[PDB]
RNA sequence: UAAUUGCGAUAACGAACGAGACCUUAACCUACUAAAUAGUGGUGCUAGCAUUUGCUGGUUAUCCACUUCUUAGAGGGACUAUCGGUUUCAAGCCGAUGGAAGUUUGAGGCAAUAACAGGUCUGUGAUGCCCUUAGACGUUCUGGGCCGCACGCGCGCUACACUGACGGAGCCAGCGAGUCUAACCUUGGCCGAGAGGUCUUGGUAAUCUUGUGAAACUCCGUCGUGCUGGGGAUAGAGCAUUGUAAUUAUUGCUCUUCAACGAGGAAUUCCUAGUAAGCGCAAGUCAUCAGCUUGCGUUGAUUACGUCCCUGCCCUUUGUACACACC
């Protein structure tokens, strides 16, 4: 075969699978290329972590990103954070230590969650309310 | 370099396409477009008038091209949107079914689709050809 | 879409139907405040009559506006889908009309003079000035009359 | 029938508009016995030589 | 405008029955060596900084 | 055929719930007194080496305002 | 609140009360022992002991406490 | 810029733009300084983003509100009103759009300018209700810089909220108003309004 | 109704000869100046773009953003 | 989970408390290719009161 | 401390119920066991565009391989850890660091003793007593009524628009449920503006409906502050669907009619993080009917991290002629 890698990154519930191996340079999502994804008011959420690495290091590897569920914030947070851990996982298995500590430290040293992932999750309404904490309404008399 | 239209954004290569299905000629439509609704779950007529039925059969295109097969229900949860049930909340309900389905034949008979086993619309190699042309086209507008 | 000029061929205000109708408001939703026909039925219209939607109510020719009372009260003529209409089976001629203006005020009484006339439970309830669809009235309408 | 229905006055929104609203349609609870519940009506008790038979 | 700037270095309590305020002790920048305890009105943390508009007037208790 | 039953039986009568249920509405119904009925119970139900025993009696007897007893000996637990 | 219950607490003490010659200031290894010498029914409840019997074995080193 | 490229290609002064400066939409993230003592530590600027849109978690603990870019403190507290309760993409937009207009007039940074509108509407010094039985009295109180950050934001959008309800303008364009007439004291901005009567009777009962 | 509504010749030529000095023009700029309601007013900022003072440096719909030539 | 929601009360008055049962089915299936001895013996015995078997052949 | 939760003082010492433990769910696992009812990589087979290798799809089994994602079994994992502030250097609490996660990890299930004449004889073929039992207060059948309208009150739903309506176009979830002695979920093909009709089909179900292509929302237009194209009440007319039956109009559809409401007095409810609120689903009910509820995910703020002022309730001290216990 050829080196390669599958990551991913979630958000609420949307999963972000990623897979990385070795190539010139591509970077697609779902089927179409990074310089789409809109909401594209949060282009530069999924765009970051090419700049924050410099935006050479992907000429010898390629990407491809498939999301499912979520809504659509989630899914741009969940392909963003799927691509660094991508990057960060194809150092520590292919090129070297001192580099994937290096680019984990420059992610971290910034972040948004990138390598981390969020636990934030929805609470469950109870008997009362129309919400999780949100009771009705009384009158008394 | 090669193009499919998975490069081009959606509203890029539907107005393109739009304005060369108007620039063509052969389409095949109905006749009652202008006084249609396109929806139960809509107020007014479309805005365009003169046009929006290249808009709808080019996103079909478009749309059909992407995935496997797609009937015409599919379209019609697809084009569904919010109705406004006056002083009720809003639910959601599906669009036309003769608009799309007229469509689905109108972009069958011009060759850009097919009924394929399984059911549903299937994209047509011919349909491939002037879809990723078209998207060549459209990309080289910004060369 | 374009810059116009013109010189003093649009009037604004401007009178038909015995109704009248503002001139410096787009032709569709100008010739709506006319009792019989709503924004729909107008626009359609003004589609069949061939007028472009984007000029105002006073920038027509008198010609359009002939042609737009026309096609207005002559609807299934020109070709209009009938259920594209507000009085189908004129319940005693059968045919399809779509009352206009003064007159659709002199229909409504009509049809009420029918149902009082006839005695039915409709009748008596438009009679006694109540709510006539079968709705709950314990709670609603403290005011109205 | 329906024909005294529509012929009848006396009858339809005006008539009751032009009429008063009764004092009684916005009082209230009413209540009556409440502050009483502790207290037994029967008037007539147990007796301990039953209750000690009994449990 | 003698503005001055003084600088939160203790958290004493909680005045007014509402507890809202936050009785504090601070310490001027410009020209420093004195203390003058003041109240706030919201959230405060040690090392703060207050601009006080009355350069000697200070306050206790509050109901 | 399809249906075959077989009559088995409990082994140690005193600690199941429903045994001894039936048992002092048994005794109640011979017209024992409440107290020996369930202090029996709770006596047999111990001495089949339970770990705890209790008997909640609810209703009118002889008197007719109602009452309750509780009739409880050994260990037990109540949450979890 | 993270106030340690009385159940806890008491096998922390009668655990560190015999079984000094062994554990240390470091929580993994006391969590095994306390596995390999106490039979406790529940994970969490076995790290609560051994996590409060382990901050009593580092308050222990220097000074004594009551019991 | 010393440029690199490869298959999926990107835009020329897109990757300038980005692995140059790490500016926000577009525009100097540098520089820019609380034109005030006090405020610094509680006005951000720096680490500096590009769009105001967070995964971030601020209200975890008391005073981490206080890290979050400031800019994007703006942001969320304009999606209001209930009909805009959520709705982030909105704030973040119209926020782009303000940006855009109050950088266009009078020049400037628009970020700084909106370091200006912060810095300046923060009051002082407020009064709060103290009893003293029955007929309550107004005691004077030094509020802190937090909370003159916190009622500096309330008081900018609230305002150009109020302004931009049954007025031809937009949001954009009412709030540049209030960031613009708030860079330096008018008193034809709702919040210097609002601040200043806050300090007029801070000191008349005092 | 209230004025604003049209294209009185002369309003085209005030127009014309007002865009200098405008240091920002949009729809809610175009408007407050006793003038053109936002059909005209769209279509006002549309046609001056075709050449003339007002640079595009801004996107979209609901916002409007223009500057002067130089 | 096959869920039930019902007020735990048998009458309307109380606070409005629900109460929410669930029984739980859990399905597994296991693939075998064997000759007609084998599964008439392994399916006449190794039988479990709750646990439901069923035994098919099929390829369609 | 959320806790009779602990520490400590100490004629008390050592316990047991209850709290805690425990159970359930959301969080972590490139570690184990795996899978055409889950999915990935390669290969066949094949379309399009490039053509220089490539980019983007098709092919319920053409083979081979795998288990990151999906699924559920056994495990591991957190014990407020490490350091440091602060306090009787005690319990603990604060802060930094690390970490899937450090507010009882988040949310629930259970939950002692005692009380109320709280509610339920309109759930029970649970039941004492009383009343009724053939011109019946039994039962069944027809029709009507619980919906009746000067008006008072409570839960709500939709709104007063320009962070907006409209029209194009972009296009994304999670909890569910579905037909045997039956007609339930229904893709697909035609017909109709629509609602819906019709011709077939898969699915007793991770396999089919269904990726439930939901809605707010994103994008490009149109309108331009005017009771306006905001708002959709009232109402006339026509088409359909459920059903033996729809009139007092079950519901759905199309045309027209175009109300009040220009942010709302005194008062008053709910809420501290993926919470509030905005948004739509699914499920219950159900032949037909959600402006209701139970759950669910989507978008995602502001302000505390405090106190005893209003209120509500606990706890000691004290009084008592109450103990059927201030009714």
């Amino acid at each position: 075969a050829v080196p390669s890698v599958q990551t991913f990154g979630k958000k609420k519930s949307a999963t972000a699978v990623a897979h990385v191996k070795a190539g010139k340079g591509l970077i697609k999502v779902n089927g179409s290329p990074i310089t789409l994804v809109e909401p594209e008011i949060l282009r530069f959420k999924v765009y970051e972590p090419l700049l924050l690495v410099g935006l050479d290091k992907f000429s010898n590897i390629d990407i491809r990103v498939r999301v499912t569920g979520g809504g659509h914030v989630s899914q741009v947070y969940a392909i963003r954070q799927a691509i660094a851990k991508g990057l960060v996982a194809y150092h520590q298995k292919y090129v070297d230590e001192q580099s994937k500590n290096e680019l984990k430290k420059a992610f971290t040293s910034y972040d948004r969650t990138l390598l981390i992932a969020d636990s934030r999750r929805p609470e469950p309404k109870k008997f009362g309310g129309k919400g999780a904490r949100s009771r009705f309404q009384k009158s008394y008399r | 370099p090669g193009v499919s239209v998975r490069d081009v954004a959606a509203q890029d290569f539907i107005n393109a396409y739009a304005s060369f299905l108007q620039r063509q000629g052969k389409l095949e439509v109905p006749g009652y477009v202008d006084i249609v609704k396109t929806s139960s779950g809509n107020e007014m007529p479309p805005q365009d008038a003169e046009g929006w039925f290249y808009k709808r059969a080019a996103s079909v295109a478009r749309h059909i091209y992407m995935r496997k097969q797609v009937g015409v229900g599919k379209l019609n949860k697809l084009y569904g949107g919010a109705k406004s049930r006056g002083v009720r909340p809003y639910k959601h309900i599906d669009a036309s079914g003769s608009i799309n389905r007229k469509v689905l034949q109108a972009l069958e008979k011009i060759g850009i689709v097919e009924i394929s086993p399984k059911g549903g619309r299937r994209i047509s190699e011919n349909g491939q050809r002037d879809l990723d042309r078209i998207a060549a086209q459209t990309l080289e507008e910004d060369e | 879409s374009l810059v116009v000029q013109e010189q003093g061929s649009f009037q604004h205000i401007l009178r038909l139907l015995n109704t009248n109708v503002d001139g410096n408001i787009k032709i569709v939703y100008a010739l709506t405040t006319i009792k019989g026909v709503g924004r729909r039925y107008s626009n359609l219209v003004c589609k069949k009559a061939d007028v472009d939607l984007h000029k105002r109510a006073g920038e027509l020719t008198q010609e359009e506006l002939e042609r737009i009372v026309q096609i207005m009260q002559n609807p299934t003529h020109y070709k209009i889908p009938a259920w594209f209409l507000n009085r189908q089976n004129d319940i005693t001629d059968g045919k399809d009309y779509h009352t206009l203006a003064n007159n659709v005020e002199s229909k409504l009484r009509d049809d009420l003079e029918r149902l009082k006339k006839i005695r039915a439970h409709r009748g008596i309830r438009h009679f006694w000035g109540l709510r006539v669809r079968g709705q709950h009235t314990k709670t609603t309408g403290r005011r109205r009359a | 029938g329906n024909e005294g229905a529509i012929r009848d006055k006396t009858a339809g929104r005006r008539n009751n508009r032009s009429k008063d609203v009764t004092d009684s349609a916005t009082t209230k609870k009413s209540n009556t016995r409440r502050a009483t519940d502790r207290h037994s009506r029967t008037g007539k008790t147990d007796t301990k030589k039953k209750v000690n038979q009994g449990w | 405008t003698p503005v001055t700037l003084a600088k939160v270095i203790k958290v004493l309590g909680r005045t007014g029955s509402r507890g809202g305020v936050t009785q504090v002790r601070v310490e001027f920048l410009e020209d420093t060596s004195r203390t003058i305890v003041r109240n706030v009105k919201g959230p405060v943390r040690e090392n703060d900084i207050l601009v006080l508009m009355e350069s000697e007037r200070e306050a206790r208790r509050l109901r | 055929g399809t249906i075959v039953l077989y009559a088995e039986r409990v082994q140690d009568r005193g600690l199941s719930a429903v045994a001894q249920a039936e048992s002092m509405k048994f005794k109640l119904l011979n017209g024992l007194a409440i107290r020996r009925a369930a202090y029996g119970v709770v006596r047999y139900v111990m001495e089949s080496g339970a770990k705890g025993c209790e008997v909640v009696v609810s209703g009118k007897l002889r008197a007719a305002r109602a009452k309750a007893m509780k009739f409880a000996d050994g260990f037990l637990i109540h949450s979890g | 609140g993270r106030v340690r219950t009385k159940t806890v607490k008491r096998a922390s003490k009668a655990l560190i009360e015999r079984y000094y010659p062994k554990l240390t200031l470091d929580f993994q290894t006391n969590k095994r022992l306390c596995d390999e010498i106490a039979t406790i029914q529940s994970k969490r409840l076995r790290n609560k002991i051994a996590g409060y019997t382990t901050h009593l074995m580092k308050r222990i080193q220097k000074g004594p406490v009551r019991g | 810029f010393t440029p690199v490229v490869l298959a999926t290609p990107i835009p020329e002064e897109v990757q300038q733009a980005q692995t140059e400066i790490k500016l926000f939409n577009k525009w100097s993230f540098e520089e820019v300084e609380v034109k005030d003592a006090s405020l610094v530590d509680y006005v951000q600027v720096r680490q500096p983003i590009f769009v105001a849109h967070t995964a971030g978690r601020y209200a975890n603990k008391r005073f981490r509100k206080a890290q979050c870019p400031i800019i994007e403190r703006l942001t969320n507290s304009l999606m209001m009103n209930g009909r805009n309760n959520g709705k982030k993409l909105k704030a973040v937009r119209i926020i782009k759009h303000t940006l855009d207009i109050i950088n266009v007039l009078t020049d400037q940074n628009p970020i700084q300018v909106v370091v200006d509108a912060i810095t300046n509407t923060g009051p002082r010094e407020d009064t709060t209700r103290v009893g003293g039985g029955g007929a309550a009295r107004r005691q004077a109180v030094d509020v802190s810089p937090l909370r003159r950050v916190n009622q500096a934001i309330a008081l900018l959008t609230i305002g150009a909220r109020e302004a931009a309800f049954r007025n031809i303008k937009t949001i954009a364009e009412t709030l540049a108003e209030e960031l613009i007439n708030a860079a330096k004291g008018s008193s034809t901005s709702y919040a210097i309004k609002k601040k200043d009567e806050l300090e007029r009777v801070a000191k008349s009962n005092r | 109704a209230q004025h604003a509504v049209i294209l009185d010749q002369e309003k085209y030529d005030r127009i014309l000869k007002e865009v200098p000095t405008y240091r920002y023009v949009s729809v809610s700029v175009l408007v407050d100046r006793l003038k053109i309601g936002g059909s005209l007013a769209r279509i006002a900022l549309r046609h001056l773009e075709k050449e003339g003072i007002i640079k595009p440096i801004s996107k979209h719909s609901k916002q409007a953003i223009y500057t002067r030539a130089t | 989970v096959l869920k039930i929601s019902t007020r735990k009360t048998p009458n309307g008055e109380g606070s409005k408390t629900w109460e929410t049962y669930e029984m739980r089915i859990h399905k597994r299936y296991i693939d075998l290719e064997a000759p007609v001895q084998i599964v008439k013996r392994i399916t006449q015995i190794t039988i479990e009161p709750g646990v439901d078997v069923e035994v098919v052949v099929a390829s369609n």
